[PDB]
């Protein structure tokens, strides 16, 4: 109801002057009201800001797809980045698989979020698909799945794979610049390298499954011990504990996906780990 | 620490951070008392220029206030050449500071508009002028330097400078320092000829003579008072709405000629009583005395003119009281109580005397007719009214510099210091406490209180007589070097003395912070070529961190607005005016307000008045994690109970340069209420919107434009300058000159771009039900200032209006615990009679003699703004005015001996408001005025 929940009556973001600036366009088929609301903000936030960036914003609820579909086709058409999320509803998601899959080779990615396995085999960011794979808790089963994968692929191809999983984790967050990181993200490594669109101590502690760091052991365990997704063996104390020394670069560019395989394989085989990280050449400190 | 040092000394003259950063930053969240600390041991002049100048204005704003909190001096506002220069030649003169013996320095002093005839009368200085800069003079001289034939009084000093300034045997003439050729002009300002577009070929006029230009002032030695009578000017500002632009005439830029180029000022010190209406002072180091309850406009000036803002007290506030009739009055409701008819019928007959029939409700009905409950809440209002009038605290007199405030006149500031809560310090106020140990709620008491219910009201007054004498028994303790036994004294033995405690011992904490000298020393610092310490402004009653005063004051990180604290207290503000707005005008509420965001209360409250208008809208800021404010968020209408209301903002200037991230966030906000998907009923905002958009054939979004201030680079509508020259026709002038130059339209969607848009700015206003402003403090209200009746579309939006309809008009107040939402009317006549009409406020600013008289005729210009820009002002106040400066010819007598020049404006203020139609009064009234204008015209001319 929109007593309770604040809804828009707008479907399309566009820059008010383009000027010198390359221009992003993207298309997104949701459910969830709250996302397309976020979308809209973290978008005309970027086209206020941004002096090297523009990004058109066109998308429906996915009932509304009957004139809206006409333009749908056509907006998939000139997107760079298709997104989808939340879609159940058969004739609805057939209608989306046929006006992507054209497409699929056109847009720079496509990120297709828990919806109908059909909808979710238009997935696509770089050499990265729903191939190569070996409501709230469907999203972090998974995103937990991600880092089991990544062993099994290339290094190339394993970084496409974190990337999604990176991206995942963003939308899941669902802040405004979350979904900021999101979108200029998704440019920088598939749509726009050459732009140069580029908080973190100087030291600290990292998990691939955190999207915090910790500036202390004491705050990494009390989050360690939470997680629902691990063994109760690996949080004994007892347990065979494995710290890992890296460099904070690989963790601000997100060039990190032989870390993030790293962990889960000392997970994987029982380990408790403790990964840190420093910006400096001084790794004493850290240890 | 490690570069600039050797016990090891420093090798530093002078800093200029290149960084745009603050000194102390970190992962996030800068650290200011570690960079104060760091910079205080190397005691030198820290300059600061953002690396943006070599080469967004939210970007600009936001990076700007951050070195502010260091205490940083900005020597910086196609080629590098001009840019590189400047910072070097004034980190050099600020270097040379040091390097230079105290014997040589030469300090000039500049004093603004004297005698104080037309223009701007500027901002609320409080300040005693010749009064400060005689103990400045005194204090340079008794510290090692050169002050040759120091006068014998500040009294001697103005002598000095304005040669017979009072009129008694010739006519005010100021004292010609220097007589510089057109030669020697030209020679030296390069910039001579730019200004010979208003002026022409030198001289011109202005600061003649005829042949040389005038620099008006003094020598003392190695001190040179100066003395800029206009700037040039505000002069009708009509002159100026089309082709012709803005100029300081000759003479003016010939002042600044003389202490650069041929007196050689080694140090400038201003001082600040014309705010904005001030921007050539070169690259000498400029310094101000700023009130430090004026933060907002003291950054200006470190924006605008390279300065450093040493600060300054404001007088030491006192209770308002209460006089002749509305004394009479106090004593009539003081019995009843012994007394409990007949004596209802005479308090209703004594409270229409004192005209407060227009405050509180006052039927035709006798009281033989009422109940016991009609008496008492009658009696009771009437008497809530009497005590917002005598408990009001404000200054009445001016400040000399160097002059602290004693412990005795200090305890009225300290009680309602003592009469705020504070979570972190972690006391409560002191009436909470008492009322707590009657088992009530303080809040419930100032909510009966307004009722009028008699209970209450009194039980108010008990708690704060309880809390007026407590206060004052830690003072009187202090003194000869005990407030449990004045409570007890009072009728409250069970107070929680564990609470007691640590707010007693805040309270003598703050006593020897108001009572501290270190205005004079700031300034030592300063000239010695040290670092003064930088604090925040501005109200010392709400946040005592801006005691002590002396330091480098500063305004606060606009992303740390509006906090918590804030955005519910405006929500309570908000439900009040609505409530008020709804009954006795529908019970609808009003589809659209229009309101002033001012950048000084906003500082003062952090944020308050600045969340008033995103709750109105439906509404809220969303701090990041490290608690940033540069997001915002619709809230659903379940959380709002009320439909969104529309809004028109008229962003000052100064909170524009200020907070234009704030502008930002409220034109986000308005713009998602007109998107939002719910039934133009429960929505004003998308109501107003869509069906301009039609009219105007653009988009919803585009037609949801609300967020309005002056052009870049401008501040205020000019309305201020025209009412302060008498030089408009009717109101349709001053209208016209506000719709021109407020109408430019902020864009979330462009920041950068800030058009005009009147189109739009007329279709917003004609849908104003109603119009509202917050009161900065009681120092800075009404009618002490001209700003607020500037920035005021009251009647403008009624002209615009197509029922022709005036909007009700109100003005907020939340200086004390007990908000309050008053009409404008009533904020006007509590003006009146707390301030030009109260014996207690003009024998104050009386007894400081010449520039005293100037107070007076501010708060009557001011008056009279508001009868042009609304007609808020009752006729009984301009003729009381008349009455006890007029007509008692003793009165009027002193008056015209003290000043003649400020005499004057208020003779031809009276007789101006009457001429134009707000002032009903007997002709034997407008003769006396008209004569006693010639009279005083003669004496000066």
């Amino acid at each position: 109801h929109m007593f309770t929940n604040v809804k828009s009556t707008i479907r399309r973001v566009d820059p008010e002057a383009l000027n010198g600036r390359q221009l992003l366009k993207v298309v997104y088929v949701v459910l969830e009201s709250q996302y397309q609301s976020a979308l809209s903000a973290a978008v005309r936030n970027i086209n206020r800001t941004n002096s090297s960036l523009a990004i058109q914003l066109t998308g429906y609820l996915i009932e509304e797809l009957p004139e809206n579909y006409a333009n749908f086709k056509h907006d998939v058409s000139e997107a760079n980045l298709f997104i989808a999320s939340l879609i159940f509803i058969e004739d609805l998601a057939d209608k989306v698989v046929e006006a992507v899959t054209p497409y699929r080779d056109n847009l720079d990615a496509a990120i297709v979020f828990p919806s109908m396995p059909q909808v979710m085999r238009l997935n696509k960011m770089g050499s990265f698909s729903m191939a190569q794979l070996g409501f709230q808790d469907a999203m972090l089963k998974l995103l937990r799945t991600l880092p089991t994968v990544l062993k099994y692929l290339p290094v190339e191809k394993a970084q496409d794979a974190r990337n999604f999983m990176l991206s995942f984790q963003y939308w899941l967050g669902g802040s405004q610049e979350n979904l900021e990181n999101f979108l200029l993200m998704l440019t920088d490594k598939y749509v726009y390298p050459d732009l140069g669109l580029d908080v973190y101590p100087d030291m600290g502690i990292w998990h691939p499954l955190s999207m915090q760091m910790f500036e202390n052991v004491k705050d990494y365990l009390e989050w360690y011990n939470q997680r629902p997704d691990i063994s109760e063996d690996l949080k004994d104390p007892l347990a065979p504990c494995i710290g890992l020394i890296m460099q904070r670069t690989h963790l601000v560019t997100g060039d990190d996906a032989h870390y993030v395989g790293m962990v889960q394989e000392l997970e994987a085989m029982g380990a408790r780990v403790i990964c840190v990280f420093s910006g400096g050449l001084d790794f004493s400190k850290p240890v | 620490n490690e570069y600039f040092w050797d016990e090891p000394l420093p090798i530093v003259d002078a800093v200029v951070s290149l960084t745009g950063f603050a000194l102390v930053g970190g992962p996030a969240r800068q650290d200011h008392p570690r960079a104060i600390e760091s910079l205080k041991k190397l005691n030198r002049p820290y300059m600061c220029a953002l690396p943006l100048v070599f080469q967004h204005p939210i970007q600009v704003a936001l990076q700007i206030a951050i070195p502010e909190l260091d205490g940083a001096i900005e020597p910086i506002i196609i080629a590098l050449q001009d840019r590189l220069e400047a910072i070097a030649q004034r980190a050099m003169k600020w270097a040379n500071l040091r390097k230079k013996p105290k014997l040589d320095k030469k300090v000039a002093i500049t004093v603004f508009s004297f005698p104080p005839d037309k223009g701007n009368v500027g901002t609320a200085a409080y300040l005693d002028v010749f009064g400060s800069i005689y103990e400045v003079m005194k204090g340079l001289q008794g510290n090692g330097y050169d002050v040759q034939d120091l006068p014998g009084s500040a009294k001697e000093l103005m002598e000095a400078v304005i040669h017979d300034a009072q009129a008694q045997y010739n006519s005010p003439e100021l004292n010609i320092a220097h007589r510089m050729s057109v030669e020697q002009y030209e020679r030296l300002t390069p910039y001579s000829v730019r200004l010979e577009e208003n002026w022409g070929k030198p001289p011109g006029h202005l600061n003649s003579d005829g042949q040389n230009l005038l620099i008006y002032g003094k020598e003392f030695g190695n001190v040179f008072i100066g003395v800029q009578p206009t700037f040039g000017y505000e002069g009708d500002p009509m002159r100026l709405l089309f082709s012709r632009s803005a100029s300081p005439h000759h003479g003016f830029a010939a002042y600044y000629t003389y202490l650069n180029h041929i007196w050689k000022a080694d140090a400038v010190l201003h001082f600040g009583t014309h705010g904005s209406l001030e921007f050539l002072i070169g690259t000498i180091p400029n310094l101000y005395y700023y009130a430090a309850n004026n933060p907002s406009e003291a950054t200006i000036a470190k924006r605008r003119g390279y300065a450093s803002t040493i600060s300054y007290l404001t007088p030491p506030a006192e209770n308002a009281g209460l006089y002749k009739g509305l004394q009479e009055l106090n004593e009539l409701i003081g019995s009843y109580q012994t007394l409990k008819i007949q004596i209802v019928n005479t308090i209703m007959d004594q409270a229409r005397i004192c005209n407060l029939d227009q405050d509180v409700n006052l039927p035709d009905i006798n009281a033989e007719e009422m109940d016991q409950g009609q008496r008492d809440t009658i009696v009771g209002s009437v008497y809530r009214k009497l005590m917002e009038i005598e408990s009001r605290l404000l200054p009445c007199g001016l400040h000399v510099i160097g002059q602290p405030p004693s412990a005795e006149e200090a305890i009225a500031t300290l009680v309602n210091i003592a009469s705020l809560d504070r979570e972190d310090e972690g006391i409560w106020a002191l009436p909470t406490l008492i009322a707590e140990s009657i088992g009530r709620n303080m809040e419930e008491i100032y909510r009966n209180s307004d009722k009028g219910i008699l209970a209450d009201v009194e039980l108010l007054q008990d708690i704060t007589l309880a809390t007026r004498a407590a206060v004052a028994a830690l003072v009187q303790e202090q003194i000869n070097a005990p407030w449990v036994k004045s409570l007890c004294d009072s009728g409250y033995p069970n107070v929680n003395e564990e609470k007691l405690k640590p707010l007693f011992e805040y309270l003598e904490f703050c006593l020897e912070q108001v009572c501290a000298d270190n205005e004079f020393g700031g300034l030592l610092q300063a000239l010695e070529g040290e670092y003064v310490l930088p604090g925040p402004g501005g109200d010392p009653i709400r946040n005592p961190n801006v005691l002590p005063t002396g330091k480098n004051i500063h305004a606060l990180d606009p992303q740390s607005i509006p906090t918590l604290a804030a955005v519910q207290s405006a929500k309570v503000v908000v439900d009040r005016l609505l409530e008020r707005q709804r009954a006795e005008n529908g019970g609808n509420y009003p589809e659209t307000i229009a309101s002033v965001l001012w950048g000084t209360d906003n500082i003062k409250t952090y944020g308050e008045s600045l969340a008033q208008i995103m709750w109105m809208v439906g509404a809220k800021p969303v701090p990041d994690a490290l608690g940033r404010v540069n997001k915002i968020e619709l809230v659903p209408l379940e959380e709002l109970g009320r439909p969104r209301i529309d809004v028109v903002v008229n962003c000052s200037g100064v909170f524009r340069d200020l907070f234009i991230n704030q502008m930002n966030l409220l034109d986000q906000a308005v713009k998602l209420a007109a998107e939002a998907d719910e039934p133009l009923e429960m929505n004003f905002v998308r109501k107003h919107a869509l069906e301009q958009a039609e009219e105007m054939g653009i988009g919803v979004r585009e037609a949801a434009t609300r967020i309005f201030s002056n052009a870049s680079g401008s501040y205020s509508s000019n309305v201020n300058l025209a009412v302060e020259n008498s030089s408009w026709e009717d109101e349709s002038e001053l209208q016209e000159m506000y719709l021109k130059r407020k109408s430019f339209a902020f864009n979330s969607d462009n920041p950068g771009m800030m058009d005009q848009n009147r189109d739009m700015f007329e279709r917003a206003l004609k849908t104003a039900d109603a119009t509202f402003q917050n009161l900065d403090s009681s120092e800075i209200s009404l009618t002490d200032v001209s700003h607020y009746f500037d920035s005021d579309p009251t009647k403008l939006i009624s002209t615009l209006r197509d029922d022709g309809k005036a909007p009700a008009a109100y003005i907020a107040d939340t200086t004390t615990a007990n908000a309050q939402v008053r009409t404008l009317s009533e904020t006007v006549r509590l003006d009146a009679r707390t301030k030009l009409l109260n014996p207690k406020w003009y024998e104050g600013m009386l007894s400081h003699g010449y520039e005293g008289v100037r107070e007076l005729s501010k708060r009557l210009v001011n008056t009279m703004g508001w009868s042009a820009t609304a007609g808020a002002v009752d006729n009984w106040v301009y003729e009381d005015a008349n009455s006890t400066f007029i007509k008692d010819e003793e009165m009027c007598k002193r008056l015209m001996d003290l000043n003649p020049n400020s005499f004057r404006r208020m003779v031809s203020t009276l007789l101006e408001v009457n001429g134009r139609g707000y002032w009903e009064t007997s002709d034997e009234n407008l003769e006396r005025l008209q004569e006693l204008y010639q009279e005083v015209e003669d004496r000066i001319e």
